[PDB]
RNA sequence: CGCGACCUCAGAUCAGACGUGGCGACCCGCUGAAUUUAAGCAUAUUAGUCAGCGGAGGAGAAGAAACUAACCAGGAUUCCCUCAGUAACGGCGAGUGAACAGGGAAGAGCCCAGCGCCGAAUCCCCGCCCCGCGGCGGGGCGCGGGACAUGUGGCGUACGGAAGACCCGCUCCCCGGCGCCGCUCGUGGGGGGCCCAAGUCCUUCUGAUCGAGGCCCAGCCCGUGGACGGUGUGAGGCCGGUAGCGGCCCCCGGCGCGCCGGGCCCGGGUCUUCCCGGAGUCGGGUUGCUUGGGAAUGCAGCCCAAAGCGGGUGGUAAACUCCAUCUAAGGCUAAAUACCGGCACGAGACCGAUAGUCAACAAGUACCGUAAGGGAAAGUUGAAAAGAACUUUGAAGAGAGAGUUCAAGAGGGCGUGAAACCGUUAAGAGGUAAACGGGUGGGGUCCGCGCAGUCCGCCCGGUUCAACCCGGCGGCGGGUCCGGCCGUGUCGGCGGGUCCCCCGACCGGCGACCGGCCGCCGCCGGGCGCAUUUCCACCGCGGCGGUGCGCCGCGACCGGCUCCGGGAC
RNA sequence: GACGUCGGCUACCCACCCGACCCGUCUUGAAACACGGACCAAGGAGUCUAACACGUGCGCGAGUCGGGGGCUCGCACGAAAGCCGCCGUGGCGCAAUGAAGGUGAAGGCCGGCGCGCUCGCCGGCCGAGGUGGGAUCCCGAGGCCUCUCCAGUCCGCCGAGGGCGCACCACCGGCCCGUCUCGCCCGCCGCGCCGGGGAGGUGGAGCACGAGCGCACGUGUUAGGACCCGAAAGAUGGUGAACU
RNA sequence: GGUAUAGGGGCGAAAGACUAAUCGAACCAUCUAGUAGCUGGUUCCCUCCGAAGUUUCCCUCAGGAUAGCUGGCGCUCUCGC
RNA sequence: GGUAAGAAGCCCGGCUCGCUGGCGUGAGCCGGGCGUGGAAUGGAGUGCCUAGUGGGCCACUUUUGGUAAGCAGAACUGGCG
RNA sequence: GGGAGCCCGCCCCCGGAGCCCCGCGGACGCUACGCCGCGACGAGUAGGAGGGCCGCUGCGGUGAGCCUUGAAGCCUAGGGCGCGGGCCCGGGUGGAGCCGCCGCAGGUGCAGAUCUUGGUGGUAGUAGCAAAUAUUCAAACGAGAACUUUGAAGGCCGAAGU
RNA sequence: UUAAUUAAAACAAAGCAUCGCGAAGGCCCGCGGCGGGUGUUGACGCGAUGUGAUUUCUGCCCAGUGCUCUGAAUGUCAAAG
RNA sequence: UAGUGACGCGCAUGAAUGGAUGAACGAGAUUCCCACUGUCCCUACCUACUAUCCAGCGAAACCACAGCCAAGGGAACGGGCUUGGCGGAAUCAGCGGGGAAAGAAGACCCUGUUGAGCUUGACUCUAGUCUGGCACGGUGAAGAGACAUGUUUUUUCACUGAC
RNA sequence: CGAUCCUUCUGACCUUUUGGGUUUUAAGCAGGAGGUGUCAGAAAAGUUACCACAGGGAUAACUGGCUUGUGGCGGCCAAGC
RNA sequence: GUUCACCCACUAAUAGGGAACGUGAGCUGGGUUUAGACCGUCGUGAGACAGGUUAGUUUUACCCUACUGAUGAUGUGUUGU
């Protein structure tokens, strides 16, 4: 809205909020990103240090496709599964341990953040940490591959 | 010029866009145009399916999605002579057909000869002429449903397997899911290493006798 | 020395057809820069862009893999989202920059050469007869010609095909004409033509109502019609129209039924025998352009130049070795796609005559330049011309009367008629250019008073009813929760994870409602006739409050100051 | 004081006293012998798109979203509005660190088995650590009293002192990934140029019980014509020997 | 009078002279609203706060970046309670 | 021109140390006891968005070049800007 | 509640104690984005922010809004308000539309840019109507004669000519 | 001869002296062609220069930069082979 | 300080970047003499056409407002300000002291990371030109080197069927 | 005494070289060198009197301003003419 | 061309200066100082020369003030002396 904007105030300003010992000239500095090593070399590498410079391995037919794996943290794992899955758990006398695919819900690796509550659950999953695994373990569950 | 720690950005506005913007003010108009052309074929194809030919169950490459399933380009040859249908007759019976399509697994080839099989047993053929010549379905299903199927024909939904509460033995309890994985992608890399050092070793001992 | 075939090659105003040019908004094939950025500038960027050339349609191009991927695979082309400002390119600087997959719109597949089988079974032209002929076809009759064996036609093309054996089930698809029944979705397809509701009702203004008031219920009638425009203002009903699965008369299109002439003896699966591939092309070197394509993505002049369990691709050059995927050097094809040009329409939070297209008007017009080209200014009398008859001065332009109009104080470039500038009338003033700010005074313009303006507003003194009862009505508040509903939290019947009923109890009894009871208030109707009651006016300036029509004066108290006269330490 | 007398601060003209140089701009410096400027009327210059950053308002919330498409209408109002197993294909965020092969965020206490060996293996328990400063909340001895002396439950205010300690800051520790050093043990389908674990430093845009997504608005920075007007130049295609 | 030479070209007894009142590169249209660190201009009121010509770097010296000066938005706390 | 004028300070008791040492150090951990730490005035701290400026000049005092300069160039403070 | 004090009993309620506080209900003050009370301060270019019941245009709601018994616009020696941007009335012309409030949007406010278009001033009744020898008299038409015509006189171009 | 500030000592001129060329040539135009101008031409010709009537002369220098001559007696030498 | 004739010590003359000379000629540049005259001493007078006035017709540049001076300060030469001198309507013909008079966003100088014409021993290149290699490009005859124990390089001489 | 990019050397039983495997090659990580003396790091010869544009009195050639070295002029002391 | 400078003659003397280094809408343009040319030096070259020579457009007042002149102007009741 040009009502609310700063431009109504300024009526009547000779300058127009942009000074008068030096104009509001067109293009002072460079247009765009010039002087990146020339008189911009300060504000380059006080606030965008690494900018200039290669690094690593060129990579050409690059497929975001094969390198996809979601991953989902321990400390979120029931919440993959129905809450009442977790309530016939710890009960029926049975250890009974429930599966929770996790490829299902949409994830490949899983990882070992969180703390795990104490119920046995089958955890199936193509990648596994080694963390995540001893958790499982400990808690009393077991670690299933898929393809 | 850069002032005070703005993120460094290119845009893309260097050459003639104002000559070439392309506007959106039809959107509207064009979705109703659409509307009236389907419409218009659906009342054209008076007992036909609104949505068109059956497409098959196919999956995707890409391992990404590696689990979707989609509707197929059209049923394959191999599948069409399984479920004992005529690639020429297909066509004319509504049943996507494409001649590009490989078999590599039976699971797929026998989804999709199911599905041909379904969509057979409720196909309702209308005979030629009035008067019912043979393979035309009885009158009786014929004026109870002269109407088209509305959305896709025999919609195609990824449904899963559930798994019921297992009893966890010792030997599953014991498996080693991050030692089998490290131990598997170490024997991957280093397959061809080993053949050549035992290549190089029978070369050795074959050698040593002469 | 000639004639008769064939191959190459000319002449025809030979017979019958075809192309040329224009438009060019969208598209296809070439050629193709520099301003600009990089704070300079040469690679880069602008940019396969402007300019230039050629070629069509209503769309064009592309298009059914010599594909993408490495996955449990997908499967023509085109368009949208996303991938993604990513991989990648770049004096790795400025900057440039895809594709795969996924979700949708649409969806349709096919045909030759070759290989081979059939008596060239093929096609074109001329003559006659029949149908029909305003997008020249079908059949029959022609020892009538031509093209074709240097290859036409049927089967057949990578998804295998062909030929036999003999298992199975049986006999409709299209073309050219002659007619006929249903007016076929914006709810009657397209085009044209003609029509379909209700006040000019009674008063009142106006120059003229379409204005204002009223008319068996906001008012009179219609309303599936209350959009719009015109009519002397602002009109649902004055008119054209508007709404309508409203009406009538014609033409065209397609979808359907009958008849004639025809063409058409057209399949699927098993088994056996054969066959199956586009060359100066791929590919390699090269150089130039281009691309994100980077030891070379694509397009190319030049040179070399193939093979068939072969060839291409697998995003880092090469060799060896297995894999995965297609079949190039031949061709056709609508759909979703674009459309600042052309025809006909609808719409606007857009501009309203120095604005909006250059152009609202005799606008690419007048006009300018030899030419390529450049390119304006310019709307409004009035409802109706009713456009000033006639007399008079002047040669006339111009006036003075008279007249029309509500208005010429609207008189043919005439609605409204501002400022700069000028002429005239009235007032004031005027030797330090004019002009300005602060403070007064003088003169005018009108404004508000008054023939005193002493502004009132409450309390007090000097014709009926409140007070008090009766009947009716209405309202407020309240508790014994009084009785019933209502309603929140819990307990109960498990009575029908989230959602519903019953009685019993407690609690919050919550403005979520009622029936009786009480108290209070208000209104109406009856009594209540006059020490009460309320009006109107006056003599009191008696008490209170803001005030005075103008000019003023005085007194007492306080606050802030400048002083003066005393006494005492 | 009341039929030619009153009030009119402001605006019309005139007179007097004091003050008083023409506006805009460049500039340390303008009234300048610095530049633009006779006067008046109309027009006239920080806009829009896209990408960001911050702040604010709203909705939902470890979720958030409508991009595109589809279903309802013949479009008056509408090219609006409602809805979607499309509700999420897909974007952002919930996970980061390495060039990459890859890896990938929690520990502590207690009992036992190996020699507790600051190391490994078995069970139970507590379950995002600690210090200092921390708005607020809890306990709170006791005091203040009340028309008289005592007893005395209640409504209070202050309340020394003692604690749990939000958000946030400083530090100490802990965890994830890359890298360096010293070192001891674990596992097997394939016992190998296999894989895993420890301690001590260090680098990271990280974890340490979360805060993002969509819309709107404001400011600032850019690419675009880019607040308005302004060049000397360059390129492409056409027209001129009627002057010379 | 006719004709031929057309713009990085023509023509020139040579003056950078002439090439339609322009010639040390003619005219028209387009790219083009070419670029400018350089001039000029930049439209209503009131209130509050209110500066610098300094640091270092840049083929930097009529300019930018960076700190500094400044404004706004707040937030965490103490209290004449 | 830097400091110190107390609670982030002193006095004890006990633990840890793969550092250092004959015993000892030194540092870090926990528990307890002690409060106005010279004068005067102020309410303090913290995080982001951030325009304009980066041509200056003058004056007391000190001072460089120059004979001097309303000259050029510096230091503190104050002004115009 | 008990015991009592410088013979016992009351020591009461505002639908009324009457008030300088009444805890029983509470403005004239309550557009709580409102109202009220104390202190301190007020300069300002470049620049920033806030409030505009300042102004222009169009849109969605709203004023049972205004209006031919007179809209916008324009002029004014009238009455006024607001510090101010500006606004409300009175009079004259005008003849057909216009405005107030709550929100939205913008091609939204001019004194300059040797600004663009158009008009008008001082200069100013001023410079000027001076290159090539020269006109005069009478009459006619005509309202009007120095410029026309006719007649006469005097001249020039002086056959590479006017 | 500089139209429109320079009419000249400038330009040009006959005279003088050099250079290339015998036609698949010398000079030159042309994106392009078995193209075109000299050339309807042939060394007394064409094309490129220097000085500039007559008379008298035209001194020395090849070190430097140019131009030109031959040369498997040859150092460097790209592509291709 | 000019003109002419000799001297060479020539900053820095000089031989076809031509030296010296030279009859005639030159709207070429200079010195002196004769005659001539208002160039002058030293100005004066006459004529025509304007300028002057009138009748008619009638613009333009320029214009912050406007126009009396001395001194002071100022941004360093004021019409405005300060202190003084002073000032009186409306105009006519001249006039060139002033308005730092009018004109053109100074031709000179500098800056611009703005250009253009020209030059080259500036940086990148390009037409053209010379040379080498491949293809168009064949037939015949001899000979030689090298490798090796048939291959290549091929040198020369002939033909035309390509050109 | 020297940033980016590029080249070169050294080191890992170091990673990738893309469908898998082996070997050359190449791309990567870390540590040195090759250099930007305009030294926070463009790749860079002149003339214009034929000149052009945007600006500067920030900056020159006039006058006028402060000063009088210099130029001119005038005094004070007195060894001497 | 000169400011400057020297000489001749006369004379009382031929003293020194300012007024935007007085005075170009007052004049001349002689030489500085555009464009054409010549000579010498420098540079390979285009070109440079406080090194010389020649030819090379001097626009406008009618505005305000100042000045020279001319009508005039307020008062003296009007005019004249």
């Amino acid at each position: 809205p040009s009502r609310l904007r700063k431009t109504r105030k300024l009526r009547g300003h000779v300058s127009h909020g942009h000074g008068r010992i030096g104009k509001h000239r067109k293009h002072p500095g460079g247009r765009g990103n010039a002087g990146g090593m020339h008189h911009h070399r300060i504000n380059f590498d006080k606030y965008h240090p690494g900018y200039f410079g290669k690094v690593g391995m060129r990579h050409y037919h690059l497929k975001r496709n094969q390198s996809f794996c979601p991953t989902v943290n321990l400390d979120k794992l029931w919440t993959l599964v129905s809450e009442q899955t977790r309530v016939n758990a710890a009960k029926n006398k049975t250890g009974a341990a429930p599966i929770i695919d996790v490829v299902r819900s949409g994830y490949y690796k899983v990882l070992g953040k969180g703390k795990l509550p104490k119920q046995p659950v089958i955890v199936k999953a193509k990648f596994f940490s080694r963390r995540a695994e001893e958790k499982i373990k400990g808690v009393g569950g077991a670690c299933v591959l898929v393809a | 010029a850069p002032s005070r720690n703005g993120m460094i950005l290119k845009p893309h506005f260097h050459k003639d866009w104002q000559r070439r913007v392309a506007t959106w003010f039809n959107q509207p108009a064009r979705k109703i145009r659409r509307r009236k052309a389907r419409q218009a074929r659906a009342r054209r194809i008076a007992p036909r399916p609104a949505s068109g030919p059956l497409r098959p169950i196919v999956r995707c490459p890409t391992v990404r999605y590696h689990t979707k399933v989609r509707a197929g380009r059209g049923f394959s040859l191999e599948e069409l002579r399984v479920a004992g249908i005529h690639k020429k007759v297909a066509r004319t019976i509504g049943i996507s057909v494409d001649p590009r399509r490989r078999n590599k697994s039976t699971e797929s080839l026998q989804a999709n000869v199911q599905r041909l099989k379904e969509y057979r047993s409720k196909l309702v053929l209308f005979p030629r002429k009035p008067s019912a010549p043979k393979k035309g379905d009885s009158s009786a299903e014929e004026l109870k449903l002269a109407t088209q199927l509305t959305g896709p024909v025999m919609p195609i939904r990824n449904v899963f397997k559930k798994e019921k509460a297992r009893v966890i033995t010792e030997e599953e309890k014991n498996f080693k899911a991050f030692a089998s994985l490290r131990m598997a992608r170490a024997n991957a890399r280093l397959f061809g290493i080993r053949a050549k050092r035992a290549k190089e070793a029978a070369e050795q001992d074959v050698e040593k006798k002469k």
